[PDB]
């Protein structure tokens, strides 16, 4: 709803289902994702997001 | 982007335009019994309609 | 365990469906340009739909213990194939002996749904599904059984 | 005709089965990220290779009616099922009633090869339409 | 009564042996100099491994009346024959008929292992393991599979 986040140097890693789903196979239940934006404005750079269960 | 729409019986004139230089992304778009071509791109400009429907 | 099964129907196939999975107010588009709108459930208006005009129609089909399969094959622990129709998985007497049930598509294609006592999870049911019939071809026949009503 | 079927293997499994259908140079991975590297059909390098991990391995068999099958199952036209091994399917002693024959694929899963006379690929799969030409007619415009 | 039983096998047949004969830590040389290393009941590090290669590993076989022998054949007092897979001595419905129970050995060779009601000791078993198969002519082959694997 156009917020606007303003995130430089900051960590989102892990939010989702990462931790469990198997490797190498497209076709699986993937859950949970980190930093979802819609119809927003971000300004973040050098951020780290490793490891989300989804986007 | 109109992935589902359904854009059409336009009285008069092309149903679905894009012109300009411009995109649009019609994946499974419907435009029949329009006054004029139901889809059409115009002046370099790019429409993906791949399941669409034009009638 | 929810699958979208996308097909094309004819007007009497369309209208079959859309009263057995009632539909309050929509337009349904044709392949030629034709439409049917429903109105509370009634048709209201048609366009000119000629013969073998084509519906796209999206239906979810649940597979799940507690409701009814319409066809279906069985696997008894001895060795006996039986199958059943439009009956639930659980209705079986003796589910207990029961080791294989493979869903049937009307394509004599068995997908496996039912093993190791526990039912297939949707992923390896798509899998399954596109396993089930690879080399299927199909008849290629085109008619266009149309051309633009109006004088023009 | 050439049937694909997807199947997941343990360490010993795949072993054996690379060795059986000869691969040269690839490497297989796991579900847990552990990976095997044959080289030269030779097992170079393993990497922390636990026990029940599921090695994906797709498998090409080709199926004809002179070869013999490792396990089909086969349906006549009044209802009855049969299952049959090692056996070509030219070998059945009654094909005349024999409707229907799948492939049982060692995971329970089942892939229609033989429909109603014919290999899968030669049939054909009529859809259904009702038979009539062209409209080719002028009709009033309400506009 | 436990039977050391010394045998070669390939990579799969050993991997296989080892985990269900669970080995936290070892290392397993080969005929032709390459070795498997497991560390925590999981597989570490191969060296170049070519197929045939043979591995030597030694299990014990331990032949109880409770626990489960995997073929052993039956007959009783009346004269009648039977086989038994994968059940105990003491899981046959009546013990008391049965007369004599001798092991199978993969060979078609039967080995006595129950007479007169109570088991064969282990050194009359050995007698017995000698005796039962003598003119036992294995094919003799030989391929090398392999050649000094570096360039030197």
């Amino acid at each position: 709803n156009g917020s606007h986040i303003q995130t430089n140097y900051c960590d989102f890693s892990y939010n989702g289902n990462r931790e469990q789903l198997e490797e190498y196979n497209k076709d699986q239940n993937m859950y949970g994702d980190g930093l979802r934006i819609f119809n927003s404005s971000l300004t973040g750079n050098y951020m780290t997001v490793n490891r989300c269960g989804e986007i | 982007d109109l992935r589902s729409s359904d854009c059409s019986n336009s009285q008069t004139t092309y149903g679905v335009i894009a012109t300009r230089s411009s995109n649009i992304n019609f994946d499974k778009g419907i435009a029949n019994g329009c006054g004029a071509s139901g889809i059409m791109a115009n002046r370099g400009c790019s429409i993906d309609a791949t399941g669409a429907t034009a009638s | 365990l929810i699958i979208k099964h996308q097909m094309k129907l004819h007007l009497n196939e369309l209208v079959d469906w859309a009263w057995r999975n009632g539909v309050t107010s929509e337009k349904f588009h044709s392949n030629n340009g034709s439409y049917v709108i429903f109105d509370h459930s009634a048709v209201v208006e048609t366009y000119i739909i000629n013969k073998n005009d084509l519906f796209n129609v999206t239906e979810e089909i649940e597979i799940t213990l507690d409701k009814p399969i319409d066809y279906f094959l069985e696997k008894d622990m001895y060795g006996n194939y039986r199958e059943h129709f439009g009956i639930a998985i659980n209705d079986l007497l003796f589910l207990n002996t029961t080791v294989n049930i493979w869903l049937v598509n009307d394509d004599n294609s068995h997908i496996l749904i039912y093993k190791d006592g526990k039912l297939i999870d949707e992923y390896m049911y798509h899998q399954f599904e596109y396993e089930a019939n690879q080399n299927k071809h199909i008849y290629p026949n085109n008619k266009a059984s149309g051309t633009y009503p109006h004088k023009t």
